């Protein structure tokens, strides 16, 4: 039947992650699937903060490294086949998708 | 076959299996002209594209080379049997490879060859190829038992800013 | 292979039988073969050692299982034998005698193993 | 031979073996390390990491 | 021994059958798992793939705590005469990789 | 890191006796083989091997670490 | 050998016909093949990054073949 479908992207690039959303909006409301928006969620900072010196001599310096991640999450409720069917075409870039059966 | 690990953790594993290859390869493929690779999971399949200029080396008569890289794979991660799957890949314009171009430069010096004459053949290459400019450093030892430096540069660089 | 002759015989057993792991080469563990029932088979050879084995032998096959062969020169049986596996019978890096052997069920049973011992055990 | 080769190891800093040939002195553990400080900074550029700050 | 002779059959047969060999640097391994099967204690397949390694028949590479051997052609007729297999067999692979 | 100072004993391994082989099977009429001292009893021993006649001590030597009588 | 030529190709050959009929004869890394300019029409000549070469050389007929409109394709190099 109609299943509340989520698709999950998460992913460390920007411009990566907001195309690929896009691109399955379109073709979720192209075809009036009832689709609702992203939740964008809090990008959390992973800190690494070490010393820049091996073998420690010298004035004390350090270095602050970090990744971002960013997770955002699109909503659906349509059958699981049209779904699933097209949701693992059409992705260029290295980037995740968690298809999930209900959470609603 | 589950659960799954954490988001933090599940890009701090891929990282390390995107690193440990790119050392493995580089230990066998480098007298092959080897330039990287670009890794790509795909529904159901891994592709590993395994870059580097000359092929042909690579693949080996009757594909003995690239079967005993993919064996490897399949046993040393824990692979799910059958899963894994190579591809290789040639590029074109290969002066703007630093990768390869430093480590056919290292062939030709412990080859037996001369330093500055080997410098400028390799310079003039990566500059005809296309290239706003180009620089070269040997950093060790050569006539006696004290080091020197040894600089080759052409054309423009940057060193500062994003 | 053979034709039944007697020398041809045994050869035709080793070959087969290293594959079956059947040997129990030197006197203690041809004893302990024939001691138990995995044995079915003893060949003897000539003396270049103490006149208790040669009594003994006949003294075990009567108890347990009568089989035995007596076949001298220990040397050739000796070189029938490597140090591993197949790769040089000649070998001067080692060769040395058996003195007995005894091999479980006359190795793998196939053709003529079968024979040379049918051949042999209801004439004697 | 012998009967004994070990002794228990189960928590310390003998236990855990940090990856650049089983080095240890420089205590490890982070977000899923066991990586070698020395040898993350080579990795700065390999992917885990590109310096943005 | 230096190693049981069960326990040399066990790697020099595996190693014919997936045509590569890699293990792991350690000596308190209990049982080896991760192939051969639960009946390897110790060492023994860095031990006797160096023996190997040394009369030729296969190389060897070394990267990040992990060996990785691989057969070659001149160990394929050794260890198929060593271990009493058909004249032409290889299960490790044999087809054109497109 | 300095070489090693003079010892005043080492010995290493014990040359395990060059011992006189198979007597333990006494023939005195054929076809009769008269046994010693008994076969030793356990399942995962074969009890073609002997036992040890080692009076007041009583042992397998196949085991090692189980199975000593000593009367 | 820098590519793998063929030719006497019809219109209809496209680059996923000849994917197809060489990826169960060997997987290929490219085709180039001369379509026309402003027409997807072929013009005879096509480069087949095959990225191999064993499982080329094990077979030089039966891919020149395999069933196309009664006609048969050229390997070359």
């Amino acid at each position: 039947a109609i299943h509340r479908i989520r698709i999950t992207l998460t992913s460390r690039n920007v411009k990566s992650l907001e195309k690929v959303c896009a691109d399955l909006i379109r073709g979720a409301k192209e075809k009036n699937l009832k689709v609702k928006g992203p939740v964008r969620m809090p990008t959390k900072t992973l800190r690494i903060t070490t010393r820049k010196t091996p073998c420690g001599e010298g004035s004390k310096t350090w270095d602050r490294f970090q990744m971002r991640i960013h997770k955002r999450l699109i909503d659906l409720h349509s059958p699981s086949e049209i779904v699933k069917q097209i949701t693992s075409i059409s992705i260029e870039p290295g980037v995740e998708v968690e298809v999930t059966i209900a959470d609603a | 076959m589950a659960v799954q690990i954490s988001k933090k953790r599940k890009f701090v594993a891929d990282g390390i299996f995107k690193a440990e290859l790119n050392e493995f390869l580089t230990r066998e493929l480098a007298e092959d002209g080897y330039s990287g690779v670009e890794v790509r999971v795909t529904p159901t399949r891994t592709e590993i594209i395994i870059l580097a200029t000359r092929t042909q080396n690579v693949l080996g008569e009757k594909g003995r080379r690239i079967r005993e890289l993919t064996a490897v794979v399949q046993k040393r991660f824990g692979f799910p049997e059958g899963s894994v799957e190579l591809y290789a890949e040639k590029v074109a314009t290969r002066g703007l490879c630093a990768i390869a171009q430093a480590e056919s430069l290292r062939y030709k010096l412990l080859g037996g060859l001369a330093v500055r004459r080997a410098c400028y053949g390799v310079l003039r290459f990566i500059m005809e190829s296309g290239a706003k400019g180009c620089e070269v450093v040997v950093s060790g030892k050569l006539r006696g038992q004290r080091a020197k430096s040894m600089k080759f540069v052409d054309g423009l660089m940057i060193h500062s800013g994003d | 292979g053979g034709v039944m002759d007697v020398n041809t015989a045994l050869q035709e057993v080793l070959k087969t039988a290293l594959i079956h792991d059947g040997l129990a080469r030197g006197i203690r563990e041809a004893a302990k073969a024939l001691d138990k029932r995995q044995a079915h088979l003893c060949v003897l050879a000539s003396n270049c050692d103490e006149p208790m084995y040669v009594k003994l032998v006949e003294a075990l096959c009567a108890e347990h299982q009568i089989n035995l062969i007596k076949v001298d020169d220990n040397k050739k049986l000796g070189e029938w034998v490597g140090l591993c596996k197949i790769d040089r019978e000649g070998k001067p890096r080692k060769v040395v005698g058996c003195s007995c052997v005894v091999v479980k069920d006359y190795g793998k049973e196939s053709q003529a193993k079968d024979v040379i011992e049918e051949y042999f055990k209801c004439k004697k | 031979q012998q009967l004994y080769w070990s002794h228990p190891r189960k928590f310390g800093q003998g236990s855990r073996s940090c990856r650049v040939c089983s080095n240890r002195h420089g205590l490890i553990r982070k977000y899923g390390l066991n990586m070698c400080r020395q040898c993350f900074r080579q990795y700065a550029k390999d992917i885990g990491f590109i310096k943005l700050d | 021994m230096l190693m049981p002779k069960k326990n040399r059959i066990a790697i020099y047969e595996l190693l014919f059958k997936e045509g590569v060999m890699v293990a792991k640097k350690d000596v308190h391994m209990p049982k080896h798992p991760e192939l051969a099967d639960k009946n390897v204690p110790n060492l023994h397949v860095m031990k006797a793939m160096q023996s190997l390694k040394s009369r030729g028949y296969v190389k060897e590479q070394f990267a990040w705590r992990h060996f990785y051997w691989y057969l070659t052609n001149e160990g394929i007729q050794y260890l198929r005469d060593y271990l009493h297999l058909p004249p032409e067999i290889v299960p490790a692979t044999l087809r054109r990789s497109r | 890191k300095k070489s090693y100072t003079t010892p005043k004993k080492n010995k290493h391994k014990r040359k395990k006796v060059k011992l006189a082989v198979l007597k333990y099977y006494k023939v005195d009429e054929n076809g009769k083989i008269s046994r010693l001292r008994r076969e030793c009893p356990s399942d995962e021993c074969g009890a073609g091997v002997f036992m040890a006649s080692h009076f007041d001590r009583h042992y397998c030597g196949k085991c090692c670490l189980t199975y000593c009588f000593n009367k | 050998n820098a590519t793998i030529r063929v030719t006497n190709l019809s219109e209809d050959t496209r680059e996923t016909d000849l994917q197809e009929l060489f990826r169960p004869f060997g997987s290929i890394s490219r085709i180039y093949l001369a379509k026309d300019k402003t027409t997807g029409q072929s013009k005879g000549f096509a480069f087949i990054s095959f990225h191999r070469r064993e499982d080329a050389a094990r077979a030089i007929a039966g891919v020149s073949g395999f069933g196309y409109d009664h006609l048969i394709l050229n390997v070359e190099w």
